């Protein structure tokens, strides 16, 4: 249980998203996608979702867990389509 | 016989005197007066361009109300509100709920100047300003009152500012900052000049015109009359600005204007933009929100700022661009979160409408049209549960509005964060964050809806709890204006 | 789902159908919704502290100030209708007495009396204007504030009558210094220092309760008895019909102010302890009022008698309010 | 403080005195005064039930105009008259052309009483009546004036009574007989009691209501306001009637009422009947002209006449029946002769309408429906030249209206002729002829349109000449209101 | 086909856009359309004969009476607005002088003077009311008639002021006979017989031209100078501020009447021969006016002087009209 | 050239009708029928039209001429369907 803001690609507004301090970026993006995908964003199974810090644009590994990325509570994060 | 107004006008404002039993600072405390080092004599140069005296005031205003209240009563048992477009009805409920009590609160803003302005002429004009706002508040409570039996939403004309519904918090964030918590001179700059002269004066004019098109002559007359009172007190900021520039205070003046204009813009983009660009029927759309702004707001500000020897705001270039998106986000945000406001947001995204939006805005469908593409499909494919939220949108700590920008292909949504003394703030724009940094002690411990949610102040801590915390319940909770009628178009 | 009401939600539960007055004047202030942080900004701003200290922490207490109702039930619409009429009357007096050359048949003695005791009142009336406009912005309820709003317009009206008449006097007697000396008289004439010290000190009494008391219950009655009653009675005896009737016209506003002030005091006394608070304040300011009346009236003809009448009449205003 | 109106009211009307330098008859000539043997003292018993004083008058009326003129200006640039049903637009042009100047003329009718009534209270109330009518005339010239640029027909609001168009002659025949050429007491009986109290007071009420249904809030407000002034002076006849009955003049009073009511009815059947029974859309038809009359005119007259100890008119039984035809003829007559009036008559004989007429009137199609059957066929069978006249209809010498009754199967059209001193007169009813016989020297040498035609006063003596004689020309000349749109129904 | 105009057809051809006044007041009478048979009935009816003899056959001639325009351009709407204001002023005087007990400080002598010279005017003012209302119904044009319409309302207003004041006087001095004796004074006091004979004879001058002359040019100026000016000046000197100002208030209506009367005379003089006609009428009625002024003013204090001033002032009204 | 008023059967209003002082009632009725028949009255060839004085209801022969019926100028006349 840790708060962060979700700035989903192709969306139109950042949202408050609850994630656990153990989720891997892949899981975070999964949770965020719930508040974005199929709501106001066309899915893209062909591609894979990644999560990077918004302040500096640091791309985070797919298997990196919330507990290691440091992150400040409320930290804004970008979820983008990649490979 | 009687004297000509010009022969005795100056005496009505020849009221300053040299205090003796108390000191000037005691009688005029800086936190309330804001003389800013400028002396009493220097402030006496203040000279309002529009002059009026008591007898003239009560005579003219008596007539304005006779007409307005007469119009209303004549069309009373006509029930236009009933057979009127849901977009319009929704427009009014939004106007009244957000403005009625703030109009009234402004009477105290004026009262602030009436008592603490060192400029005698400002003090008297502020007394008339005080009466003007007393009027606007009352007349805009009296008019919606006629619709309390048609829907509880109308009760919000009086209750809105008394709740913690997000728009209400947004409204109060602006007003309290511009007119309720500023010293006398600051108020004349930020409220009378920046906001009343810069936005509301021309706005109300268009509202009245549009209300006329809609066929609501009651509301048209209402806004027309009220608008004619605006100039009388809106004028108070110019003179203060000259005095500040005239003396060594051009910079101090500069940013009050910078700050005030941006904040007015932010609140303006959510309450006016969506209105003329989406809630307004297509065959009744004169110009676009962007067109309207450039031709009636942008220009004047440039002219005005020029005459007072002031510079255009540093954020002006960015501000000019945002006319191509900000009010688009704000809209989508409100419609998506439609059950969290007291009026029915209109989608305004039908085939024709969507193209209209394309003509007025280049590549709309490639960005905004995207999100709407999805939402429309879910409604076509019987999945309405995906057009409403299950979480809180991140909130700008300054304008207390959702942080949203360009979507779709040309994605660009950004978040101008800032960390100050062991805390992380969020702003939906560079200007918004700036307003914070140029004076932290003024916004520091305030908290938006999200901050409160995260601190455990919203309980239960779920959707139902947030709704009850904002004083919202079924019946007043918003939903699509035309009851999704616009979907049958996409099958 | 919520069902629509017959009136505003906060007025539902009332017995009789709400009046226009109630519909547009009740429960309007929102800064009282959160005494911890009245305004939607940082809780430490100077204006947060001002309202918490001067409005919320006033010793004059009550659990539901929004219950207050103007006995005259003034509303913006009715105010204008009422005053427009009164102003038509005043316009008649000025215009038509002018037509009959009323100003030229005034004695030289009386003119000098006007230069010292009448025209400088423009400063005193504007001070009353500032005084009541402060009450407007610091009172705990909107129905209280509106009474202050309208009284403020009335003080501006008195100022206005005075400015106009002063111009007419300067036209007819350009040697006296009408319009040019008022400030010096207001600041240096021993006859005015009483009133001047009173309002200057009263103007810095920020507690909404003490402001209401110092201005509406102590200073105003003193100003009205000295100027409107005493000097006005003197105007009549000196054949200055214009001023005599102008004074009577303005007394009607003064009476209205006493009426709502009286009702507020009555509501306050509902709570144990408020009478003592009010009396303590009155005991604090009454002394300066006495000095004002003494300095002003002593200088008028029949001075000692005018002083006694004014002290007596102003005190009676408070006695009929239970003090 | 001020006095209560009741303590000083009687003094405002304690103005009679005993003439000495001239005689009572010189100062009050019988032909103008009409004291009828009744003495000054006896007339002083006159006591108007509705009392008002000067200050109250100017205050109330000032407010009524503020509202009315304010309504008009607010809805001015809305152009309802444009997008309004041709039946309505036509209704207004008819109202204004026939009433504007007559309203004004009534100000002189009142002035007649203000000067020559021996009753002091009647004299003052007549002075206010004088001002009321001055108002009605002016306001009903000011309002239509806004439409002079839309059609020359609107110019008739001022010109009609200045021409010799038949309806104009009909209007003047009535008014000059009731209010312009009668002595003071007679005027209070025939105009204020018989016509204003008996017809126009309730009429205007319905007009205002119907105008409201139509959606013309400008015209609605106009008539609503004017109607509130009627009672104030309409009341003057009752008191005179009591005085006459009280004394030995019950009969004299009786026939003025008999005469006045019939004449009011005749003119009423042509100007109001056709209106609510044919020009009014079907989905906006409350009750029928017959229903309306019985419930708002017939009843009151019976009540009224009762309270004043007067008998119901001898022609009352016949009058009751005519409610089933008179206004039907008048209509057909006007539509047939449509090019001879300044407004567009509406047929109002569509399928639905024709049945509506059957429900309200038993066996309408068996009588009136006949004539309309034919006319409709000619229009279906491209023969429009057979729906207009080529001759003058016989005219009643009293009401100067066409002599027409029941048609079709139940044919009954009659002509109550009369020969008096080497001349033959024609009347469209028994009452009409009676009005003539009870006082010949008053109508003797007058001449209706036909009499003039036959004497060679209309030249050229053909259609074109008659048109030019009535001051009519293309553009103002009438034709079917809906441009025959109602025919497509019958193929 | 006929094309729509910018204004009424009879006003087309005008240079400047027609005013509201012109739009609602011009060419309204229709009885002048046919001088042979003014009304739509038998040509021999008494009222046909009345209008042909008293309106059409008047020696005061002009080819286009409808050309006449009220210099004040009064309309019903503007009349009420104007007078409502004046009545608000009069209401102030009555109500507020009452408040200051103005009536109780009037001398016994002055009260008796009011019983004889003031309250009976209610009969004279109503006679003026009848007088002008006759002009209304016999004048050849609607713009002329309206000026008469409004002047008639003004005379009723003067009557009304008098009735009200008479009641107040009867309340304060129930022994004098206020409200009960006016008729007897009007009919039997030598001071009033002058005026009485004048208006009684004038009230039977049916020619519209002679009516206008006898009432607006001869009687009214005489009545105004004697009552409003002389007695009003006397009221002022006796300290009766109320009556003094009431007189000044009513003089404003009297001035308006002189203004339109002046304009009508000016228009009449455009035609050769009308000046002689008017003077002959004035020569006929001036003698009765002199007697009215003489009988009334001679009885007032400073009588002979009041008589000279009134004769002089009333005559001046006609001289400035070219006679 | 003589004036008379026409009260045609089944019509709804009397009209002014010009006839010559020599026409036979049949011709009069013919002239009147012009201002009534096919305008607001269905014809009836099967039957024959007759003309009688309205004041007393006197039926006039078919061959009787206007000059003999006496008639007062303006005299009202009824035109009815008969045999
Ligand atoms: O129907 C309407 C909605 C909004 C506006 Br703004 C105008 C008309
Ligand atoms: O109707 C409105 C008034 C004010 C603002 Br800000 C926005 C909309
Ligand atoms: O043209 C406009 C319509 C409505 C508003 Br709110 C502002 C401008
Ligand atoms: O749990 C939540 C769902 C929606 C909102 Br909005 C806030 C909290
Ligand atoms: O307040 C005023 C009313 C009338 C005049 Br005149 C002047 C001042
Ligand atoms: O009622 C009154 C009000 C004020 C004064 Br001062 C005198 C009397
Ligand atoms: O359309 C309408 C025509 C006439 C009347 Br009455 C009312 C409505
Ligand atoms: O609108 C109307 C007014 C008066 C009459 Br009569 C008929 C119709
Ligand atoms: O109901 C009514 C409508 C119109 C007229 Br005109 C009279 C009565
Ligand atoms: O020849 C005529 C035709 C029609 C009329 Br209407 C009058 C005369
Ligand atoms: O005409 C009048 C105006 C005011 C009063 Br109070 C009385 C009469
Ligand atoms: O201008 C004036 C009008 C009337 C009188 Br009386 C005096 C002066
Ligand atoms: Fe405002
Ligand atoms: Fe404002
Ligand atoms: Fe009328
Ligand atoms: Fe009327
Ligand atoms: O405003
Ligand atoms: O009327």
């Amino acid at each position: 249980t840790f708060p962060i803001m979700s700035n989903f690609e192709r969306d139109f507004v950042i949202q408050l998203v609850p994630v656990d301090t153990e989720d891997t970026m892949d899981q975070v993006a999964e949770k965020c996608a719930y508040h974005s995908i199929n709501r106001r964003v066309h899915p893209q199974p062909e591609k894979i979702l990644r999560v990077r810090r918004h302040e500096d644009g640091t791309l985070f590994p797919r298997g990196m867990i919330v507990s290691d990325a440091g992150l400040r509570p409320t930290e804004t994060l970008d979820i983008i389509f990649m490979d | 016989s009687m004297l000509k107004r010009e022969d005795w006008y100056d005496l009505t404002r020849t009221t300053n005197w040299t205090p003796k039993y108390v000191t000037e600072n005691e009688l005029f405390p800086e936190e309330m007066s804001g003389a800013r080092g400028i002396s009493m004599e220097a402030w006496e140069k203040y000279d309002e361009p529009y002059k009026i005296t008591y007898p003239e005031y009560v005579s003219i205003q008596r007539e304005k109300d006779s007409g307005a209240y007469s119009i209303k009563a004549a069309l009373e048992r006509d029930g236009f509100v009933d057979r009127a477009d849901p977009g319009w009805v929704s427009t009014m409920q939004l106007h009244f709920g957000a403005i009625a009590l703030e109009e009234y609160a402004a009477s105290t803003a004026e009262a602030r100047m009436a008592r603490f302005a060192k400029a005698p002429g400002n003090r008297n004009m502020a007394t008339f300003g005080m009466m003007d706002e007393n009027r606007h508040g009352q007349i805009q409570l009296y008019f919606p009152y006629a619709n309390v039996k048609r829907s509880r939403k109308w009760d919000w004309a009086h209750k809105a500012i008394h709740t913690n519904e997000w728009a209400a918090i947004a409204a109060r964030s602006f007003f309290d900052d511009m007119m309720m918590t500023r010293d006398s001179v600051a108020v004349s700059i930020m409220l009378t000049f920046a906001f009343e002269t810069g936005f509301t004066n021309m706005q109300f004019l268009g509202l009245a015109a549009d209300a006329a098109e809609a066929g609501d002559h009651t509301f048209a007359s209402l806004i027309s009359s009220i608008q004619t009172d605006e100039s009388r007190h809106a004028q108070q900021g110019g003179p203060s600005l000259k005095i500040l520039v005239e003396n060594g205070k051009k910079d101090e003046a500069q940013q009050m204007v910078d700050v005030a204009i941006w904040r007015s813009w932010k609140l303006f983009s959510v309450l006016t933009g969506p209105i003329m660009d989406y809630y307004t029927p297509l065959e009744s759309r004169n110009q676009s929100f962007k067109e309207f702004m450039l031709e009636w707001i942008v220009a004047q500000f440039e002219r005005q700022l020029l005459d007072l020897g002031l510079d255009k705001p540093w954020y002006w270039d960015q501000f000019m661009q945002d006319l191509d998106e900000t009010h688009h986000g704000m809209h989508l945000g409100v419609w998506y979160w439609r059950p969290t406001v007291w009026w029915d947001p209109a989608a305004g995204v039908s085939p024709e409408e969507r193209e209209w939006l394309e003509e007025k805005y280049p590549g709309w469908n490639d960005t905004w049209g995207q999100c709407w593409d999805v939402i429309t499909d879910n409604l076509v494919n019987g999945k309405p549960e995906l057009t409403v939220p299950e979480t809180l949108p991140t909130i700008c700590n300054m304008c207390n509005l959702p942080i949203a920008h360009t979507p779709g292909n040309k994605w660009n949504v950004k978040d101008y964060q800032l960390e100050y003394e062991g805390r992380l703030y969020h702003f939906g724009s560079e200007a918004d964050r700036w307003c914070f940094q140029i004076d932290p002690e003024r916004y520091k411990n305030h908290t938006n809806l999200v901050d409160r949610f995260l601190k455990g102040e919203i309980q239960p801590a779920d959707l139902a709890g947030a709704l009850m915390y904002m004083s919202l319940e079924p019946g007043v909770m918003g939903d699509d204006a035309h009851d999704y009628e616009w979907v049958k178009a996409y099958q | 789902a919520l069902k629509p009401l017959k009136t505003w939600s906060h007025l539902a539960g009332n017995r009789r159908r709400p009046s226009e007055y109630e519909v547009v004047s009740t429960n309007l202030h929102y800064f009282t919704d959160n005494p911890e942080r009245p305004w939607e900004l940082d809780s430490n701003l100077p204006m947060q502290t001002w309202y918490k200290k001067y409005c919320f922490d006033s010793p004059l207490k009550h659990d539901d100030w929004n219950a207050f109702r103007d006995p005259d039930q003034l509303v913006y619409r009715t105010y204008n209708l009422l005053q427009d009429g009164q102003e038509s009357y005043v316009q008649g007096l000025f215009d038509q007495l002018n037509d009959r050359g009323h100003d030229q048949m005034l004695t030289r003695e009386w003119v000098e009396t006007l230069a010292r005791f009448y025209t400088p009142a423009r400063y005193l009336f504007h001070a009353l204007q500032m005084g009541s406009v402060y009450i407007h912005q610091i009172a705990p309820a909107s129905t209280i504030t509106n009474c202050a709003t309208y009284e403020t317009a009335d003080h501006l009206r008195w100022l206005t009558h005075t400015a106009y008449r002063t111009r007419e006097l300067a036209n007819c007697y350009p040697d006296v210094g009408f319009g040019k000396r008022e400030r010096d008289v207001w600041e240096n004439d021993p006859a005015w220092q009483g009133f001047r010290e009173l309002i200057e000190k009263a103007l810095i009494a920020w507690d909404w309760g003490e402001a209401f008391t110092a201005i509406n219950l102590v200073t105003k009655p003193a100003v009205e008895e000295a100027l409107l009653q005493q000097l006005g009675s003197l105007a009549q005896s000196e054949g200055d019909t214009l001023l005599g009737l102008l004074a009577q016209a303005q007394k009607r506003d003064a009476e209205r102010h006493r009426r709502w002030s009286s009702a507020l005091v009555k509501m306050a006394l509902e709570k144990e302890g408020n009478r003592e608070v009010l009396q303590k304040w009155v005991a604090k300011w009454e002394p300066l009022a006495d000095k004002a009346i003494e300095a002003y009236c002593s200088a008028l003809p029949d001075g000692e008698n005018a002083i006694v009448e004014a002290k007596s009449a102003s005190r009676y205003v408070r006695q009929m309010m239970g003090l």
